[PDB]
């Protein structure tokens, strides 16, 4: 077969199609419009765009494909380096930093990560139950606030003390910026038109505003008596079990980078959309409100506690299927192969996995795809490999998945215990595209439950 | 006003140890009302005290604890890792791989840990060729070998549960096994980390008494008790 | 107002405290055994179905525990505070004062001896042959043969060695957990929704350890509880489902026989109930068997009222009766080989409770040549047979080494 | 009340980095001000969750 | 120490066994120097207090 290929340009082919703000959900549109498979071309540049679980599982074959760096990695890897998130798995500190890192996930460092995210947690708590009445939430920004600050405390012993902020915190700024500009050049015909001066300017002083953030981090803990024994700790101490060297100064200034950035947007879009579509489901919010005060018995959740709230879990799983907050990955062919039996490739052709629409294949999930029902996910073993990938695929799956989920379930655990909420403003969702997906101008009200309080006395 | 004072300066006092970092020169801003302007000092927790997980931990060092996994999406994997993180605090010389790389290869000293799942009753990707090798191949004996289970599963996977941990642990016996300690079980639908435990403390005196057990991580446990009153 | 000691057990375990509203003797007047029926109150929040079982948290009795505040020297009423800074499986109440004979309702007091427990020992002995023997009971041999076989404890090892220095605060914290234990409810909710009943065999004999008599923890706690004592318990189901078939006509098999007749007792009575409420029922068979009916025959009146109602056929088997041939359960299954293979053709359900390490092996390789011998089949055919049987959910076990 | 505003300042002052510093004056106008308007009022400034000195401070 | 004959006197007085455990609670202050949200036989509750004195009004 011939792939189907969306609207062209003359010249320009494509590229035009990614000149909006808006870029994953149009190729979206563009994925319903043409189906399992499209073709993508610019100028000098081919990918192809997958969206069934059918060819998606080829494409999860290790032994035919390995992770490619897409353009937006390309681009991000100005300043994430060869760290985890964009080296290539054929580069030595691929494998070295993987097997450094790992232990860092380990049960016991999850274990030992708990009590400060409930430290972060408890600020978060805290700010709502203080707010005066009729006062409001900016959800993704108080998510980010936390958020970043739990991957800051837990990975780095590093305080960004959001939560004392009005503003967002200047290195969340200038991420934002990096990410934003990163994404506006996908659709740049002429990258080194004079035009795109000032882009780069201001590219390169925020690429400097986060590694001043970096150096800051060093030089705490250079300082820090440390045993911290951290994610950092592992960074500047670990030695690979295969090669038996250490990371070298370079490599761990992007790795902190890497997990300052992957270690908290993504959080902080998926408890986003997890609180939007609890509040756009009042039966669900409140079977969800219902374990969380079954479970949730005593004044801060325990790591076994936390463990113990299925159905958040279940929540956050199919926030995660309808709108998986790093929306795509990209994969190479290893060699020569045919997909699904009708598409050759060559060595070297780039595929995209279009995760969203992965996430909703009626061949999979039926056809109420659009419907948010955390009850799909009540045994996840039912679920067929490579139909549910929100955090990757293969040995070049996400790192952080067990500190994502478990944060997020201890938080929205929390937030579900301790208030009532409101969608106040009847929001209609619009989501932002910095590469990564968020919820923009989300807001609710939040009505403590005082866990109960108001006292009695007498004024009489 | 002196009661809020007292009580914030009472908590600043109870629970930091402030320094005049810039040696700070009185300077007092007027607004009809009088204040210190520009004065910064530097506030050191007493954690009321905290500082409180690091072990004198020398790692590895020295009988030859080999941990080999079977993995897919790295739960077996991780707790191999584990494992051999607790032996080098224990002294021994551990070393960790994948299952089907040591196939044929089994340790004839020391002690081999086996950390594996189960996909739809068959091993994972990394162990197969251990299973096959384990399987038909009997002929190269497994004697000598003395070796422990331990088994990643989920109960969500009903008539598979365990069967490839299981298949290794007693077609190992069933070709001359040095079984130190009884397998060990983890259902990732309820309590794997209880399960993982119980099987670990179990695991290490097994191993400890057998032979083992001498190089680092005291011997002590080193653990209390309460009895007080 | 009112309120037991919480346990951490019974809180892991939803256990409640509640009411024994009745308990009483079910062998004969002259018996050398004890098999024991206790009705309990249920609360509102509890809810049960034939086939659950009672967890229930027991006492140690009073006996073992003066044998402890005696090795110590200690008076039960003391009150002391322990404390450690190290985590506590053993789930006891530290930083609190607490006299020691509640201390000592928190653990068990008759596990084999550990050897962590052995080596706690070694350290604190001043007896040099007497620490030579601890440590020899170290080595993987004497261990299995002379520790585990005969279920050797700490407290008995403690009695040989008045001279070793352990002391009770290290002897407490040396110790497992009081553990829960599980017992087939015999009554069926369809009677009575609030109200449950055991069937308990009363553990008792010549400690294997050689260390005077054994009695067994929570039978002998169930078995000295009266009306109005109170028990904490909770109410369990087990994963294997242990229940009679949606169609009351579907024909049952069932082989219980001592105190394996628990939770058949539970489904006489609930066909009973369902007769009563206008279904019509199919046949039933009930293998039961004992020493004699002058001895351990339970619910003999009951069982036999149920037959002559038609909510069950009975068949007995009697291993002790004089002039008789020592009868068990699989040996009359086997005479009637044919007419159980030919219900289990159309759609019986079989079920086996009691012992599972000598009594349901035997019945189970009993009903597999029945299969073979009527069918004319290979052991490997009646074994896969048997194998579809349970996969279908019509083989079920509520059998125990206990 | 009085007690729910000191923790929050006690809580700023744990969580800053090493090093990091606290402008004295600044924070005792956000107790201060958040303190009144709370028990006078039932009125949350959230002052701790500002930047920069609160609109009506300045 | 209250003796045994006094002791006996309340517990009959309210049907009550000695080891009987209860738990008490007020919010109110106490001069009676009562272990409160504790668990507490009645017996030994009784060995916090006068029994003997003058009925107050
Ligand atoms: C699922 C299930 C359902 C059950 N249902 C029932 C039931 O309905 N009715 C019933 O009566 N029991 C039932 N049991 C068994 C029951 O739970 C208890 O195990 C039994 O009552 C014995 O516990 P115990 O505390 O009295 O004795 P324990 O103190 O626990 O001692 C038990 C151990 O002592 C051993 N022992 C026996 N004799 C001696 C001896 N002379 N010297 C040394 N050791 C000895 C036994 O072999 C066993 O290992 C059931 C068990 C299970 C798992
Ligand atoms: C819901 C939250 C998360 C989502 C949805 C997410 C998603 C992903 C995805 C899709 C990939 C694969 C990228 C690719 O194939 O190009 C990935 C990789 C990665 N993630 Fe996450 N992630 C999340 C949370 C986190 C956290 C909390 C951390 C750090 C603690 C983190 C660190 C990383 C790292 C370092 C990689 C690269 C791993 C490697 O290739 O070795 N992630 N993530
Ligand atoms: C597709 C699939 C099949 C599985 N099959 C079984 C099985 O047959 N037996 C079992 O005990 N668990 C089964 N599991 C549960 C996994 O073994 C459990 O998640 C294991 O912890 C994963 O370990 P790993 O990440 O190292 O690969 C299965 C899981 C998946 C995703
Ligand atoms: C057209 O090309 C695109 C467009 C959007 C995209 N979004 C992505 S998601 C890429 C991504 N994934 C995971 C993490 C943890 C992450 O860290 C911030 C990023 C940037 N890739 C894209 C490629
Ligand atoms: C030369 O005239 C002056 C100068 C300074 C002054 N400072 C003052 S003190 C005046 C004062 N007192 C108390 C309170 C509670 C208060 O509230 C803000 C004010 C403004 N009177 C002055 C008069």
């Amino acid at each position: 077969k011939e792939m189907p290929q969306p609207k062209t340009f003359g010249e320009l082919k494509n590229l035009p199609l990614l000149n909006t703000d808006k870029p994953v959900q149009a190729l979206m549109k563009i994925a319903d419009e043409l189906g399992e498979i499209f073709k993508f071309e610019a100028p000098g540049r081919v990918t192809r765009y997958l969206s069934s679980q059918r060819l998606i599982k080829e494409a999860c074959d290790e032994s035919r494909f390995d992770k490619n760096l897409s353009q937006a990695l390309k681009f991000v890897r100005d300043f994430f380096g060869d760290g985890l998130f964009t080296s290539w798995t054929h580069e030595k500190n691929w494998k070295k930093a993987h097997n450094i890192l790992l232990p860092s996930f380990s049960q016991q460092a999850m274990k030992g990560y708990h009590a400060m995210m409930v430290d972060i947690a408890v600020q978060l708590v805290q700010k709502w139950e203080r707010l005066n009445a009729d006062e409001h939430i900016e959800v993704p920004e108080d998510m980010t606030r936390l958020t970043l600050d739990t991957i800051g405390l837990c990975g780095f012993n590093y305080r960004f003390n959001s939560f004392y902020r009005d503003q967002p915190h200047p290195f969340i700024t200038s991420m934002v910026r990096a990410l934003d500009e990163a994404m506006n050049k996908l659709q740049r015909a002429n990258p080194d038109d004079p035009a795109y001066d000032e882009n780069k300017r201001q590219f390169q002083e925020d690429i400097k505003v986060m590694n001043d953030l970096v150096d800051k981090i060093i030089a705490d803990r250079k300082a820090s008596g440390e045993q911290s024994d951290d994610l950092l700790t592992h960074m500047l101490n670990g030695k690979d079990p295969e090669t038996g060297e250490p990371l070298d100064d370079e490599n761990i200034r992007y790795q902190i980078i890497t997990f300052l950035i992957a270690g908290h947007e993504t959080t902080s879009g998926l408890l986003s959309f997890a609180l939007y579509f609890l509040v756009k489901n009042p039966h669900v919010l409140q079977k969800a409100a219902e374990e969380a005060a079954r479970v949730l018995v005593d004044p801060v959740p325990s790591y076994k506690q936390v463990k113990q709230l299925k159905y958040v879990g279940m929540v956050l799983n199919e926030a995660l299927r309808l709108w998986p907050t790093a929306p795509a990955f990209s994969l190479y062919a290893k060699e020569d192969t045919v997909l699904g039996g009708e598409y050759p490739l060559e060595k070297g052709d780039e595929l995209m996995v279009l995760i969203p629409q992965l996430h909703r294949d009626k061949t999979i999930w039926g056809d109420d795809v659009e419907e948010f029902r955390p009850e799909r996910f009540e045994n996840p073993s039912a679920i067929p490999q490579h139909a549910f990938k929100p955090f990757g695929n293969g040995q070049r799956a996400c790192i952080g998945q067990q500190f994502a989920l478990h944060e997020a379930t201890l938080v929205l655990g929390m937030m579900l215990k301790h208030f009532d909420f409101e969608d106040h403003t009847n929001y209609e969702l619009d989501i932002k595209e910095t590469l990564t997906l968020k919820p923009e101008g989300f807001v609710v009200k939040a009505k403590s439950k005082k866990i109960p309080l108001k006292k009695v006395r007498k004024k009489a | 006003a002196l009661h809020e004072a007292t009580l914030v300066l009472g908590m600043m006092l109870k629970h930091f140890d402030f320094e005049d970092h810039t040696n700070y020169e009185l300077d007092i801003k007027e607004t009809l009302t009088l204040k210190p302007e520009g004065f910064v000092v530097k506030a050191k927790s007493k954690k009321i005290p905290l500082k409180k997980v690091r072990k004198k931990a020398e790692n590895a060092h020295n009988t030859p604890l080999l941990v080999l996994y079977g993995s897919n999406m790295g739960t077996a994997e991780g707790t191999a890792r584990d494992l051999a993180d607790i032996a080098m605090s224990k002294g021994f010389a551990p070393q960790v791989a994948t299952l089907d790389s040591h196939a044929g290869n089994l340790p004839r000293e020391g002690a081999v840990l086996i950390v594996t799942a189960s996909y739809n009753g068959h091993p994972p990707d990394n162990a197969k060729q251990f299973v096959d090798w384990l399987d038909q191949a009997s002929a190269d004996e497994v004697k000598g070998v003395r070796y422990s289970v331990f088994g990643c599963g989920d109960k969500n996977w009903a008539t598979t549960y365990q069967k490839v941990p299981a298949f290794i642990d007693e077609t190992l016996a069933a070709k001359g096994a040095e079984n130190i300690a009884d397998r060990g079980e983890a259902d990732a639908s309820d309590d794997f980390e209880g399960t993982y435990e119980e099987w670990r403390e179990h695991m290490w005196s097994d191993v400890a008494a057998y032979f083992n057990l001498d190089i680092e991580n005291s011997e002590d446990n080193k653990s209390t008790l309460s009895l007080q009153f | 107002v009112d309120s037991a000691a919480d346990m951490p057990l019974a809180k892991m375990h939803g256990a409640f405290s509640t009411n024994v509203v009745a308990s009483k003797e079910l062998q004969q007047p002259g018996s050398a055994r004890s098999t024991r029926h206790l009705e309990i109150e249920l609360p509102k929040e509890a809810s049960y179905q034939e086939g659950d079982h009672l967890g229930v948290i027991p006492r140690n009795y009073e006996g073992i525990v003066n044998r402890v505040t005696a090795r110590f020297g200690l008076d039960a009423s003391q009150q002391i505070r322990l404390e450690a800074e190290e985590e506590k499986l053993a789930h006891l109440p530290l930083a609190k004062t607490v006299s020691v004979e509640e201390l000592l309702q928190y653990v068990e007091l008759q596990d084999p001896v550990t050897r962590t427990q052995l080596r706690a020992m070694a350290a604190k002995t001043v007896c040099p042959p007497h620490k030579v023997e601890l440590e020899a009971l170290l080595e993987k041999q004497a261990y299995k043969e002379q520790v585990l076989a005969k279920r050797l404890t700490m407290l008995e090892l403690l009695e040989k060695y008045p001279a070793c220095e352990m002391k009770f605060s290290e002897f407490i914290a040396l110790l497992p957990s009081i553990r829960p234990r599980y017992y087939s409810i015999s009554s069926s909710p369809r009677v009575d929704e609030k109200q449950a009943s055991i069937t308990v065999s009363v553990v008792s004999g010549e400690a294997w350890s050689g260390y005077g008599e054994y009695k067994g923890i929570a039978s002998n706690y169930l078995a000295e509880l009266q009306e109005g004592d109170t028990i904490t318990c909770f109410i369990s189901t087990p994963q294997s489902e242990f229940t009679l078939p949606k169609d009351p006509e579907t024909p049952l098999i069932m082989v219980g026989p001592g105190t394996g007749v628990a939770p058949f007792r539970g489904f006489v009575q609930a066909r009973k109930q369902l007769k009563e409420q206008g279904q019509s029922l199919g046949e039933a068979h009930l293998y039961f068997g004992c020493r004699s009916p002058h001895e351990d025959y339970l619910y003999q009146e009951e069982l036999e009222n149920a037959q002559s109602e038609g909510i069950i056929t009975l068949h007995t088997a009697f291993s002790r009766m004089p002039n008789q041939p020592k009868t068990y359960v699989q040996h009359v299954m086997e005479q009637d080989g044919k007419k159980l293979i030919e219900l289990l053709d159309q759609g019986a359900h079989f079920y086996i409770c009691g012992d599972g390490s000598q009594m349901a092996p035997a019945v189970e390789a009993t009903l597999m040549k029945s299969y073979a011998d009527v069918h004319q089949v290979s052991e490997a055919d009646a074994r896969l047979w048997l194998q579809q049987l349970e996969e279908k959910g019509r083989y079920a076990k509520d059998v125990w080494a206990g």
